[PDB]
């Protein structure tokens, strides 16, 4: 098959840069090239065809250029909206073929995460397990740490983190931290902590709660 | 008002088939290409084959080939992609599309088949219920499987504010997300927040109530 390599397979901008993506075929593609977008959950969007001509409703800081093997997909000046994947596809002849796709992220100004910790609802409770959740909320950059603790020791091993895509209006990302422990064990302690270290905070911020109070 | 839905997802054992429909709405699929393209979690997009439904022509990536088959019944004005011998490289999102010849123009929602062994479980909802002037509250959305689980809040009128997270796989084989929501503090004593839980493979629809 043509194989499609797009180069890099990431990069970060900050908004009103100039972002450039390039895209090889492994032979001669005639133009027959496209440039699609894909933001997180939804199918691709298409920003680019025949490989320099401006799909409609796409905004003009998109262009295309390119002939031969060679195509280049750019982008005069980033917008937080878009942060996505971009992914180069050739229809010149079957199979079609799509580049591996090259991931943008937007940079900006750094933004402490705002913290906050739910305890285990008594519905749970009802049950064999007690799950406390950490959330740190609209921060840059993406790095952060979080680490628990109950009754005032510091844990390892029982809990799970996961974080959202870079937020298309402010650029920010969340993230959210689950500690889970039995709910015998949980009713026997008493306070729960996540403590959180992040390069937008000057020293570690505790946000904890005292079960029954 | 083009439109392509899509249906046919869920979850199928190794070695069992899968079955999509692509129902198209607001102009005739006889008179375009449609073209299935599917993306395994996280990875990228990858070209199934397409479809001329005016007399049924189909090519396949060579990948799909013997285990593949486009169709399409103009009657109901919808395309099918069946593939057999499933494997767990063929967990992804499928998506259909509208071909103009110059590019894909329409798309449909994207489906998610699971190829798993293992069996569907509907999960258990739980409140995060709120502890300055913003405070935050939400839904743990818990022991479930396959993906995937939708959560909205007050019906998906509220989406101000809304974070909800990838799922994370627990110790048990099973899945675990949370949707959080932050909110101005006095709202929460002059308004109610609902979340809507989704879970299609299970059949699970739950609203729950979140309060302090």
């Amino acid at each position: 098959d043509i194989q499609m390599t797009q180069s890099p397979s990431s990069l970060s901008a900050s908004v009103g840069d100039r972002v450039t993506i390039t895209c090889r075929a492994s032979r001669d593609i005639k133009s027959y090239l496209n440039w699609y977008q894909q933001k997180p959950g939804k199918a691709p969007k298409v920003l680019i065809y025949y490989a320099t001509s401006l799909a409609e409703g796409v905004p003009s800081r998109f262009s295309g250029s390119g002939s031969g093997t060679d195509y280049t997909l750019t982008i005069s000046s980033l917008q937080p909206e878009d942060f996505a994947t971009y992914y180069c596809l050739q229809h010149g002849e079957s199979p079609w073929t799509f580049g591996q796709g090259t991931k943008v992220e937007i940079k900006r100004t750094v933004a402490a995460p705002s913290v906050f910790i739910f305890p285990p609802s008594d519905e749970q409770l009802k049950s064999g397990t007690a799950s406390v959740v950490c959330l740190l909320n609209n921060f840059y950059p993406r790095e952060a740490k979080v680490q628990w603790k109950v009754d005032n020791a510091l844990q390892s091993g029982n809990s799970q983190e996961s974080v959202t895509e870079q937020d298309s209006k402010d650029s920010t990302y969340s993230l959210s931290s689950t500690l889970t422990l039995s709910k015998a064990d949980y009713e026997k302690h008493k306070v729960y902590a996540c403590e959180v270290t992040h390069q937008g905070l000057s020293s570690p911020v505790t946000k904890s709660f005292n079960r029954g109070e | 008002e083009v439109q392509l839905v899509e249906s046919g997802g869920g979850l199928v054992q190794p070695g069992g088939s899968l079955r999509l429909s692509c129902a198209a709405s607001g102009f005739n699929i006889k008179e375009y290409y449609m073209h299935w393209v599917r993306q395994a979690p996280g990875k990228g997009l990858e070209w199934v084959g397409l479809i001329d439904p005016e007399q049924g022509n189909t090519i396949y990536d060579p990948k799909f080939q013997d285990r593949a088959t486009i169709s399409a019944d103009n009657s109901k004005n919808t395309a099918y992609l069946q593939m057999n011998s499933l494997r767990a490289e063929d967990t992804a999102v499928y998506y259909c599309a509208r071909d103009t010849a110059a590019y894909f123009d329409y798309w449909g929602q994207g489906t998610l088949v699971t190829v798993s062994s293992a069996s569907t479980k509907g999960p258990s909802v739980f409140p995060l219920a709120p502890s300055g002037g913003t405070a935050a509250l939400g839904c743990l959305v818990k022991d479930y499987f396959p993906e995937p689980v939708t959560v909205s809040w007050n019906s998906g009128a509220l989406t101000s504010g809304v974070h909800t997270f990838p799922a994370v796989l627990q110790s048990s084989g099973l899945y675990s997300l949370s949707s959080v929501v932050t909110v101005p503090s006095s709202s929460l004593g002059t308004q109610t927040y609902i979340c809507n839980v989704n879970h299609k493979p299970s059949n699970t629809k739950v609203d729950k109530k979140v309060e302090p």
